[PDB]
RNA sequence: GGAAGUCGGCAAAAUAGAUGCGUAAGUUCGCAAGAAGCAUUGGCUCUGAGGGCAA
RNA sequence: GAUCUGGUUGAUUCUGCCAGUAGUCAUAUGCUUGUUUCAAGGACUUAGCCAUGCAUGCCUCAGAAUCACUGCAGCAGGAAUCUGCGCAUGGCUCAUUAAAUCAGACGUAAUCUGCCGCAAAAAUCUUGCGGCCGCAAAAUUGGAUAACUUGGCGAAACGCCAAGCUAAUACAUGAACCAACCGGGUGUUCUCCAUGAGACGCCCAGCGAAUGAAUGACAGUAAAACCAAUGCCUUCAGUAACACCCAGCAGUGUUGACUCAAUUCAUUCCGUGCGAAAGCCGGCUUCCGGCGUCUUUUGACGAACAACUGCCCUAUCAGCUGGUGAUGGCCGUGUAGUGGACUGCCAUGGCGUUGACGGGAGCGGGGGAUUAGGGUUCGAUUCCGGAGAGGGAGCCUGAGAAAUAGCUACCACUUCUACGGAGGGCAGCAGGCGCGCAAAUUGCCCAAUGUCAAAACAAAACGAUGAGGCAGCGAAAAGAAAUAGAGUUGUCUUGUCAUUUCAAUGGGGGAUAUUUAAACCCAUCCAAUAUCGAGUAACAAUUGGAGGACAAGUCUGGUGCCAGCACCCGCGGUAAUUCCAGCUCCAAAAGCGUAUAUUAAUGCUGUUGCUGUUAAAGGGUUCGUAGUUGAACUGUGGGCUGUGCAGGGCCCUUGCAGCCCGUGAAAAGAAACAAGAAACACGGGAGUGGGUCGCAUGUCAUGCAUGCCAGGGGGCGUCCGUGAUUUUACUGUGACUAAAGAAGCGUGACUAAAGCAGUCAUUUGACUUGAAUUAGAAAGCAUGGGAUAACAAAGGAGCAUUUUUAAAGGAUUGGAGAUUAUGGAGCUG
RNA sequence: AGUGUGGAGAUCGAAGAUGAUUAGAAACCAUUGUAGUCCACACUGCAAACGAUGACACCCAUGAAUUGGGGAU
């Protein structure tokens, strides 16, 4: 009653509920990127799908009008900022070239296995999880947490915690 | 009560409208004054805001202008003798606006003589020389003022002021109205 | 008549949010309509932060130490609308309320000199009883005896503390004027010409320091002086110049990546 | 509006013809209005004269208008 | 009280003029119809409407 | 992500539905459930019925205290009661409702408006003292009534009498001089002139209201006479007016437009308006502050009314309205005000197949779901608008109510009683009973957000608030996220396996504490000298399935067309891939089934975008009225230079300057061109009549005033008068358009759903921090364009030269108004 | 086809009659026969009222024909 906080959904699940050559593409994606089930996926998808669709309408547009030249320039910064484009790319349409490792190579769980500081994604999960990595000194415990590429030098093993400097 | 609204009224294409409020105190009517000639009695009504209309029973004196001289005199009402809704009203010497009355018409006599020294200090009389220059009474109107009843037109609004005031008839309708008194 | 104003159906520029509170202070009549204003109490809790909540801010009001146009108002509810000179002399500030470029409101840091001036645009003119002419301004003050040469939509000068008018600025071709309603409130710009359309709403054609054209009601302007050069009052920090929005993005992206 | 009936002393009716277009279909529909006018004596505006009318304060149950001009 | 009387409402009671409003099934479309029903009419004192002859 | 698959045949290609599939802040129900964040929550059925309790009151320096009240030694608190304000807001619900309500956009010049802002105010014969007069002056006004006391009545009653006291800022009354300016009417009153002029006497002359009469401007003709009065020079040029004491104390309100603002004159309020509250409190007898209140006024907050475009289905609803108001007129009445709102009288109107009237379902929007697009659908419910308080109708008070935790009555129900009587209104909060498939605690609190109010906070001294917030219950829905990580030996490069080793961590238990109004949650920690805990990590994951659609067994037992399954196709009749079970496997996973709706799937409603020979579907044939749709045509602009894979001196691009930009006809004028043009004319037109330290006028004058580019011709601005006429639609711009919600910028709240915050500095502060931007039908407003169109008109024989001069005829200066005539400009021949 | 009023009434022929066939035969077949069938006037408004194909307009390949009107030899 007259609470205004709002919410949304991240996720949404596939039209076709049994196709052999999906399930078997995300029980790939799922060993690869040890996640625990397919909502992170399908959260990924929805975020490429919106990201994709902007792109869309953004590419419809002139090449000179004010919101292409705004909104473009904004998602390129995001997707240079996290890693999921490469830096040399610049123009619109290479967002919607975007997959779905390109994202999930930035989650914190993948960045930390990358990163040698855990022998496994599934090691890096219960990593983050058990307060063990910090990103610039900030205990992060979310392993879908994307990782900016001015944070990847910044990822280290928390002071707190036994492997850092901690009791 | 009594309202003022058009909900109870048919819509133009003659159907019925279909009622989905109460009746409000802002769209109320009263009820008419009615007023009639006689020892003066009014009866103050509140309005909306706070103010007072004065609503009159009975009235028999009025301020009524002559206005050719551009002058006024409180007089005693004597009869009202046309009115254009009914001669019901006439009948019940109702006072109503625009009703036609006949007032007391010595004053306007008094008058008349103070200010031009006619009956129908020396420097008062230069006065009376410097009127009188471009100035002809009318028949139609002296010849009232000699018999004591001129022929008035109510300007007031008695169910709301509580007065009934005034001026006197002169010109084409004073001849309107005679011809339609015979 | 309303007591309340839900929170949502406040004004926007009051910043409240959403989640604060059901309900915002109801602005009571005054010197300016309600859509218009921002109530004392907003301004000594919400931009000054003399007051953490509502009950500081009634300790703080309630003992007149606020003066707007010269006098302390007690009321948290005040209006407190454009061009008010707003002066806490315990503390030393002083301001005169103002829109900036983006239409929000603005507290303009005064001196002293400058808050005995204030200045009021003429909305209405008519006689008063025993043949006097009074002039209606956009701050509900009756002045008893204007300049004879006071038109609708003239601006008036207006020594607070004396109570008397100074100098009157006509509303003509060049003159300085800025917006206070409407998409362009805040804007400065120069009248270049206002075509009159009667029985209709008068569009004033503006042109900003840029060079920038745009328009609006003549309802929505406000001569603030002779030219854009010579104001006779101060502005805010952006001068009434709007900025372009890429522009505006960029500058502030560098200027953040600087500070890191 | 045009003139349609001067039946009635000193009022008339006159019809404001327009097209409405519907969203869906990207097309127009033909409709029409009616409103009673205040006519003055200074007119004699006749059936299918084009008349120029003007708000004022309700004169009547319906008459919200009054005849301006007849072209 | 109201048909319990009587073979049977037989007898009696009842309804009532004029005017306005209103009027079902059915129907050979003519009616049914005065269907059924509702209302009003006194006395006084007035007001309005409805004409003819002549210059 | 602009997507389909199974079922009709022996097989095939169709049509076509059925079934499958995904979503729903979309509800219910079943099974299941460790952690945390964010949230809906008795709308659907019964606008059904309700026990109990609480939900609206307010006092400080500043209205009234002799409590027989308290503390102190008169001061200070101060129950009660009177007085002033509020209780018309908020909260709840969605029953009614289709020229109603509502959205956007307009009006009120048709009106009312307490509280709030800024202002205004010169009416008024009062009081005390001697005998109506005299004197005098800081006005020392009068009767009541509460609380209280006494007697009490009554079963009770948010029921009552009667006598005593006594206050107010309650109520009533009432203030001369000080004290102005201005005007109108008048004396058989005096001077003074020849009918003027001046004094003096008295009757009035305030705000607001009523009637009446005037103002509330002018703005397309330039000049000289005469009579009368009056101004001037002297004994007719200049000149705002004004017959002195103010020689400029309004000759000039506003609008788009006003019978409005305001002013003058006359008459009337007054029997229902107008105090300096005859008020209160502070500083220093003296002044100077802060409040409080009457009347007037206008702008703010509102209220009420009107309606430009839009708004479901139904013709097995075709006529609707007009005794007795239907549509319009006239004079009234009523209202705050307009109005058939209403009385009387007149006239026949008004509406309708572009769907009236009637019937049905619905409160309307902001918005939600779904969506390539176009669409379809939902919207009781947080914001805005409307409406109601069991049903109906009346009403008082009040600025505002047709009020309901106000009154009055009736109808239903219904409570107490001593039987005399007296009561009630949860669609507020909580909670019952019923109803149902269907929806929480008779909890804590005013800390936050606000509202009211005589009110800052605090000091003997804490305003009320079920509005709101907080917690409880709560798998509606939404976000994040455990149920393990690394190994060793052998067994069988991996990988399973029996082990047998390490670390790690929460769930959980606690706390120096933190949070919170207090609690509870979240965070922080398991020493800082000094702090618990996993190995079947038993701290043990489920719900549906495994023939096809559709991911996953031709396993093993049981049953034997039974039991059962199966949304559809089908399986089961003794070797069941389908039932009942075990094992194993599959899908989603702290969730997963089922039912009913609804969106997509659906080009199976088709504008985009369907079908009609035989699958469903062209009327038997014509005629025909609304409706829809409807053929061409008014129209290649030209020269000059340079530049281009131009192409077979020309045309064609690109680009700069020329055109009277078809012919004609020339600094001016003529032809087209103009209404946004042209011809006139207005200082009351324009920041003085626009762009082009001395002199002069007069000087009884804040004349302390005014001029110091003349003049011509042009270009302009404003306002008025007279003259040819062009719209709509579309399209481009611009303006006007609540938040919440949708997009979107920025920002590591640990992430995210969110939110509008925060960030940075060796530290009393920067960032003169940020809180960008959009879209949001249709109608409405201004304006550019003219190709496609529309509306209107016409129907081509009612279709008709520019000037010059001349003769003939029939408003302006002049000293200003007046009067009174010449003299013209301006009309036909 | 059917209806009403007048007329007509040769043929054929729903109803009906009789004879066959047949398990039965209310049928098919045979012989008959009423109403009808035909006309005037007035109704009815239905057909596989069919090209199961609405109306108007434009473009559209080839050969032999056919009905009416024109033109040339
Ligand atoms: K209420
Ligand atoms: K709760
Ligand atoms: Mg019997
Ligand atoms: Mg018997
Ligand atoms: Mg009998
Ligand atoms: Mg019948
Ligand atoms: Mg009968
Ligand atoms: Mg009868
Ligand atoms: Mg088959
Ligand atoms: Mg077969
Ligand atoms: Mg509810
Ligand atoms: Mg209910
Ligand atoms: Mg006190
Ligand atoms: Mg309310
Ligand atoms: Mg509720
Ligand atoms: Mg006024
Ligand atoms: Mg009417
Ligand atoms: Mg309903
Ligand atoms: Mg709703
Ligand atoms: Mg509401
Ligand atoms: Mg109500
Ligand atoms: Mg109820
Ligand atoms: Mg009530
Ligand atoms: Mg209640
Ligand atoms: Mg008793
Ligand atoms: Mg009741
Ligand atoms: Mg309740
Ligand atoms: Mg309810
Ligand atoms: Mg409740
Ligand atoms: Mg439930
Ligand atoms: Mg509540
Ligand atoms: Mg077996
Ligand atoms: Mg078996
Ligand atoms: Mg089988
Ligand atoms: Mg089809
Ligand atoms: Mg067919
Ligand atoms: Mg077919
Ligand atoms: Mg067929
Ligand atoms: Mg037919
Ligand atoms: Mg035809
Ligand atoms: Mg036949
Ligand atoms: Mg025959
Ligand atoms: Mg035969
Ligand atoms: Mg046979
Ligand atoms: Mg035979
Ligand atoms: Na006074
Ligand atoms: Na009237
Ligand atoms: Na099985
Ligand atoms: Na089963
Ligand atoms: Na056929």
């Amino acid at each position: 009653m007259r609470n205004y906080n709002n919410f949304n959904r991240v996720w949404k699940a596939p039209r076709r509920p049994f196709e052999k050559e999906r399930l078997d593409r995300e029980m790939k994606l799922c060993g690869q990127y040890g996640l625990r089930c397919k909502r992170e996926i399908w959260r990924v998808n929805m975020t490429l799908s919106k990201m994709r669709r902007t792109a869309r309408l953004l590419l419809t547009l002139p090449e000179n009008h004010p919101r292409r030249l705004l909104e473009g320039s904004a998602i390129m910064r995001r997707c240079h900022e996290y890693g999921f484009l490469d830096e040399e790319k610049d123009k619109l349409d290479y967002v919607l070239s975007l997959t779905v490792p390109d994202i999930l190579e930035r989650r914190l769980q993948t960045i930390v296995f990358k990163a040698g500081l855990a022998k496994s994604v599934h090691h890096a999960r219960v990593l983050i999880q058990q307060r063990h990595i910090a990103v610039a000194k900030q205990i992060v415990t979310i392993p879908s947490f994307i990782v900016r590429v001015s944070s990847e030098r910044h990822i280290a093993f928390a002071d707190a915690s036994p492997f850092g400097n901690g009791r | 009560g009594i309202v003022r609204s058009r909900l109870h009224k048919r819509k133009i294409t003659g159907g019925k409208t279909k009622i989905h409020r109460k009746r409000m105190k802002a769209e109320l009517g009263r009820l008419p004054a009615n007023t009639r000639l006689g020892a003066r009695r009014v009866s103050p009504v509140r309005a909306r805001g706070g103010n007072f209309k004065i609503r009159a029973l009975r009235l028999d004196t009025g301020n009524f202008a002559w206005a050719s001289e551009a002058i006024a005199h409180r007089v005693r009402l004597l009869d009202v003798v046309y009115n254009a809704t009914s001669n019901e009203l006439v009948r019940t010497k109702t006072l109503v606006k625009n009703c036609i009355v006949a007032v007391d018409a010595a004053p306007f006599k008094r008058w008349y003589a103070k200010h031009y020294g006619i009956d129908l200090s020396p420097k008062l009389q230069r006065e009376w020389t410097r009127r009188r220059r471009n100035h002809r009474v009318e028949k139609a109107i002296a010849d009232q003022l000699r018999e004591g009843r001129v022929l008035a037109r109510i300007t007031s609004r008695p169910g709301q002021s509580g007065r009934a005031d005034g001026i006197l008839l002169e010109g084409a309708e004073l001849q309107f109205y005679l011809k339609r008194l015979e | 008549a309303k007591k309340h104003l839900k929170r949502l159906y406040a004004p926007k520029d009051w910043m409240l949010s959403k989640l604060t509170g059901v309900f915002a202070p109801r602005p009571r009549p005054g010197p300016h309509k309600l859509r218009e204003c921002l109530p004392l109490l907003v301004i000594i809790r919400n931009r000054l932060k003399y007051a953490l909540n509502a009950r500081e801010g009634e300790m703080i009001l309630r003992q007149g130490l606020v003066h707007v146009d010269n006098h302390p108002r007690r009321d948290g509810k005040y209006p407190a609308g454009f061009m008010d000179v707003v002066e806490i002399p315990k503390t030393g500030d002083r301001f005169r309320l103002m829109y900036d470029v983006k239409g929000r409101f603005a507290l303009v840091n005064l001196s002293e000199a400058e808050a005995q001036i204030k200045l009021m645009k003429v909305v209405n003119l008519y006689t008063a009883t025993g043949r006097v002419p009074v002039a209606v301004t956009h701050d509900g003050h009756r002045i008893r005896y204007p300049d004879p040469h006071t038109s609708i939509g003239d601006t008036i000068v207006y020594n607070v503390k004396e109570k008397k008018c100074v100098d009157l600025i006509k509303n003509r071709q060049g003159k300085a004027v800025i917006v206070t309603g409407g998409a362009n409130r805040g804007r400065i710009g120069e009248i270049v010409k206002v075509e009159c359309h009667p029985g209709a709403f008068n569009i004033a054609h503006l042109k900003d320091a840029s060079g920038a054209e745009f328009a609006t009601r003549a309802a929505n302007i406000f001569v603030i002086g002779k030219d854009l050069n010579n104001l006779q009052v101060t502005v805010p920090k952006q001068q009434g110049l709007r900025m372009n929005v890429i522009q505006e993005r960029e500058e502030r992206l560098i200027a953040a990546e600087a500070r890191k | 509006g045009v003139v349609h009936s001067t039946k009635m002393h000193r009022t008339i009716i006159i019809r404001r013809n327009y097209l409405h277009f519907i969203k869906k279909y990207q097309r127009y529909q033909k409709r029409h209005k009616s409103l009673a006018v205040h006519c003055s004596p200074a007119f004699d505006p006749k059936q299918g004269d084009e008349v120029v009318i003007g708000q004022c304060r309700p004169l009547s149950k319906t008459i919200r208008y009054n005849v301006l001009e007849v072209v």
